[PDB]
This record gives structure tokens, sequence and C-alpha cells, in this order.
């Protein structure tokens, strides 16, 4: 399955996570998700820590070799779709517009799901220069096109 | 890997200051000339002992063999400002002291506990502040 | 049933914020390399800078260079 093109990637992106942690040869298990991340797939928690991610810094270090079985087995994550979003965001959408306030916004990504923290939160929404009207309103259908897209 | 031209330019020029005689040697003549201009001029002893780290006469060739593999992957004082000014993104031109010390012992290749010591024994930081720019001339200078 | 639209509800959700934790590493991972090089040039140098400060060669050297 996994092409020799994908396979020098995964190279370069654990190399630079091996170095960042310390150069060994080993990339901490909590990093398994970035690393994966930075190869363009985008798994949950739950996936990562289902295929040997840990919780903590300094409980679990890889080689490249116990590694490449990790990334494999995230390669086939569920990822989520435009509709499965806008279905999701139309369920806290009071009157169907395509507007949600941002207060609402901030509840859903930091007080479900995965909980994202405050900061990375703000750094999306800055990001992706995500704007409210005076009323605080957001239309998410731009959010998630951008959030999806991609910072490039 | 290496070494990149620049820095043969650069040893080349030295090695040509050096050699007042312009005879392509450098002798303890020269030594004495050079360190006489500069300042302070070491005795006879630690001259000829410097000479002395040449297995033969003092070559631009030679002087090579004796700089090369210290000088190999040094960088001038612009490109190391700019590597740490990679870890100073609003550009204030000091690093929190955490911080540098952070990277320098816990990730890449990792500094051992006397590598830091004498890294920082004389570290210009001040209120929690390390000055890279002002740590970038000293370990070019004296 | 309504366990069962409560629990997608809840993944959909998941993935979104799996496609912005994505985004926000994608978006790092220029800088990410950049800093490997510059700490790569800092370690080297700092540790150049040790072996060769007390070597009177290079005092010498030192001196010279500005006169370059
Ligand atoms: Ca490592
Ligand atoms: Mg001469």
């Amino acid at each position: 399955k996994l092409s020799q093109d994908e396979i020098d990637d995964l190279k370069e992106v654990f190399e630079l996570f091996d170095f960042w942690d310390g150069r060994d040869g080993a990339v901490d298990a909590f990093k398994i998700g970035d690393v994966c991340r930075c190869l363009g797939i985008n798994p949950r928690n739950e996936d990562v820590f289902a295929v040997g991610g840990t919780h903590k810094m300094g409980e679990k270090s890889l080689p490249f070799e116990e590694f490449l079985p990790a990334y494999e087995g995230l390669m086939d994550c569920e990822q989520g779709t435009y509709a499965d979003y806008m279905e999701a965001f139309k369920t806290f959408d009071r009157e169907g517009q395509g507007f949600i306030s941002g207060a609402e916004l901030r509840h859903v990504l930091s007080g479900l799901g995965e909980r994202l923290s405050d900061e990375e939160v703000d750094e999306i929404i800055n990001l992706t220069d995500l704007q409210e009207d005076l009323e605080g309103n957001v239309k998410y259908e731009e959010f998630v096109k951008k959030v999806m897209t991609g910072p490039y | 890997a290496r070494l990149p031209q620049k820095l043969m330019q650069e040893m080349k020029e030295a090695f040509t200051m050096i050699d007042q005689n312009r005879d392509g040697f450098i002798d303890i003549n020269d030594l004495k000339e050079m360190f006489s201009s500069l300042g302070r001029t070491p005795d006879d002893k630690e001259l000829t002992a410097m000479l002395k780290e040449a297995p033969g006469p003092l070559n631009f060739t030679m002087f090579l063999s004796i700089f090369s593999d210290k000088l190999s992957g040094t960088d001038s004082e612009e490109t190391i400002r700019n590597a740490f000014g990679m870890f100073d993104e609003l550009d204030t031109k000091k690093l929190n002291i955490e911080y540098i010390k952070d990277l320098l012992e816990n990730m890449g290749d990792n500094f051992n506990k006397d590598e830091m010591r004498m890294t920082f024994k004389e570290a210009p930081v001040e209120g929690g502040k390390f000055d890279y720019v002002r740590f970038v001339a000293m370990i070019k200078g004296s | 049933l309504e366990e069962m639209r409560d629990e997608r509800l809840s993944k959909i959700i998941s993935m979104f914020q799996a496609h912005i934790r994505g985004y926000l590493i994608r978006k790092a991972y220029k800088k990410l390399q950049d800093q490997r090089i510059g700490l790569s040039v800092i370690q080297r140098n700092i540790r150049k800078w040790l072996v060769l400060r007390n070597w009177q060669w290079w005092k010498l050297y030192a001196k010279v260079k500005p006169l370059l």
C-alpha cells in the first residue's frame, strides 16, 4: 500500500521530530499524532492513542521501524467531510441562516468533543481570519471551508 | 562536509597578513611581529610551541591543516544571530534564560551538564534575559 | 435512536477539532524546520567556541579577523 514517495516524507518528518526531542533515532510516543498531522492526515486523539500514542512526554520512544506501523494504522482513520461539518454546526444554528455566535463557536470547540485549549481556539480563529459582526455572529461555513482547505 | 569557500578565503587572508615576510611561510619573526602589532607579545617559548603544532614548515597548506577541523562548521556572527533570531519572533534581541536553556539541553544535539556549565558561566544574562547578540560577539571574539 | 445521534454528533465535532489540530501543526511545520537549522547552528558554534577559546592560535586568529 504505502507509496515510496510517502515513506520518504514520513522519514523527513520523523527526523525533524527526532531532532526536536533530542536526536537519538527515536520519537516520543507523545508526538505520534503531530508527526502524522505534518504528513497531512487528521487523526483524532483517540485514534492516535489506539495506535500506541501516549498521554505525556517521556513515557515511550519509538525508532522509525515501530513508527511506520503506527502511521499506517492511522492512515485509515475516519476523516470528517464538509457535509458532516455543516450538519454538525447546523444543530447549533438557531435560525438556519448559517450564523452561530462566537461564544457558541467557542463552546463547541472548547466545550465538546476532544476539547481544544483556548490558545488553540484563539489561534485557529486568528489564522483563519474569522470575524464576528456587531452582534458577535460568525458564518460557520466560511470557518469550516478555511479550516478544511488548510494553511496553504 | 565543507568547508565553505568564504572560510577558505578568510583563512588565506589571515595567513597572508601574519606572513609579514610575504615568504609564504609563517615563522617566529612573523608571529612576534603580528603579536606586537596587536598588543602584548607572548614569550618565545609560547611562540615556538605554537609553531611546533605544525608537523612541518608553516606553509599555507600546513596552516590549513592546523585550522580546518577546528573552524570546520563555524558560521558568521550574522548567521548565528539569525539562528537565535528564529527563536525571537518579536525581535526583542533577547531570549528568556529558561527557554535557551531548554533548547540547548533537551533538544537537538543535547548539551551535557559540562557543556551547559561552560556555556553559561560567563554568558550575558540579566532579568531572566539572555543577550544573544552580545553572546554571539563573545564567542567570536577575544 | 437518540444515543446514536448524540454519539455521531460528538464524533463529528471531534473530527473537526482533528481538522483544526492538523491545520495548526501544518502551519507550524516550516518554522519547525527553520528552527532545527537554527538550533544546529547554535549548538555547533557554541561547541566550536568551547574548544578554541583557550587555543592560542585561535586567539590570534580572532584578533586578526577584524583587520581583514
Ligand atoms: Ca529523538
Ligand atoms: Mg614568513
